[PDB]
């Protein structure tokens, strides 16, 4: 086509979606990870994760307001990944990299799994 | 704005 | 912080949100523009437009599944702007620039209004 | 991935 493009548009959209999350505006699901609860937007979860994409395209699960993750999933690993989904920023540290990689493999977040594998290979 |  | 960043993350998120829109997945509102109807995600509309942000943060309007725009709004201008919201790409043409600018001013999409003003000033 |  003959379209023009606004370079910062996608980043600005994601920044506003994170502002809505921080104010709990139009969040439509709670993700339960052990004792911890995380509110989010189903569309953002689907856009970032192969697991949530499969869950919320399911004709029955698409209507659930509560999703319980596998008890092996670490709440801190999930929190770091949820922050990444809404910001593009990953808080990857020596003390959390194993839990982050395991959570990203479960959530099917291919690019995160790739950087964790590379950071582990280096050490 | 750019030409993509 | 000591975060790493995935450059293409925001663009990939927006691409997936547009894929959900094209398949009518988790759309939660219909925007009525004269005789024309446009399905969308309230969160994406809020993230892109000062008008939708104000509408869906309203304690009563946040629950509406149908929003009717001012009858002066042109459906083609709205369609071009809705496509821009989900892609960062604006189909700005000599034949639509006046309707696009008027719709962007109504929707409170500051960056679109700015490029329309610049393109009109050049001609 | 980059250092932002
Ligand atoms: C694959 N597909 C057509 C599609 N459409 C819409 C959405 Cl929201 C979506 N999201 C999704 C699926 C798989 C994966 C991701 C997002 C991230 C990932 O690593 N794998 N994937
Ligand atoms: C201003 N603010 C705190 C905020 N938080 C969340 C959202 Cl979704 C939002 N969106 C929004 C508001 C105003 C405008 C836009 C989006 C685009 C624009 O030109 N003006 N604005
Ligand atoms: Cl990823
Ligand atoms: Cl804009």
């Amino acid at each position: 086509d003959s379209c023009i493009q606004f370079t910062r548009h996608a980043s600005d959209v994601l920044l506003n979606l994170n502002r809505l999350r921080s104010r709990d505006i139009l969040t439509d699901v709670v993700i339960v990870v052990s004792r911890e609860q995380f509110r989010a937007h189903k569309t953002v979860l689907m856009a970032c994760s192969g697991l949530f994409y499969s869950i919320f395209t399911d004709q029955l699960k698409c209507n659930l307001s509560v999703i319980n993750l596998d008890p092996e999933i670490n709440p801190e690993g999930f929190c770091i990944l949820l922050d990444f989904m809404y910001t593009s920023r990953l808080n990857l540290r020596e003390g959390n990299i194993m839990a982050v990689m395991a959570t990203a493999m479960y959530l099917q977040m291919e690019h995160v799994v790739d950087t964790c594998r590379k950071f582990i290979k280096a050490s | 704005w750019v030409i993509p």
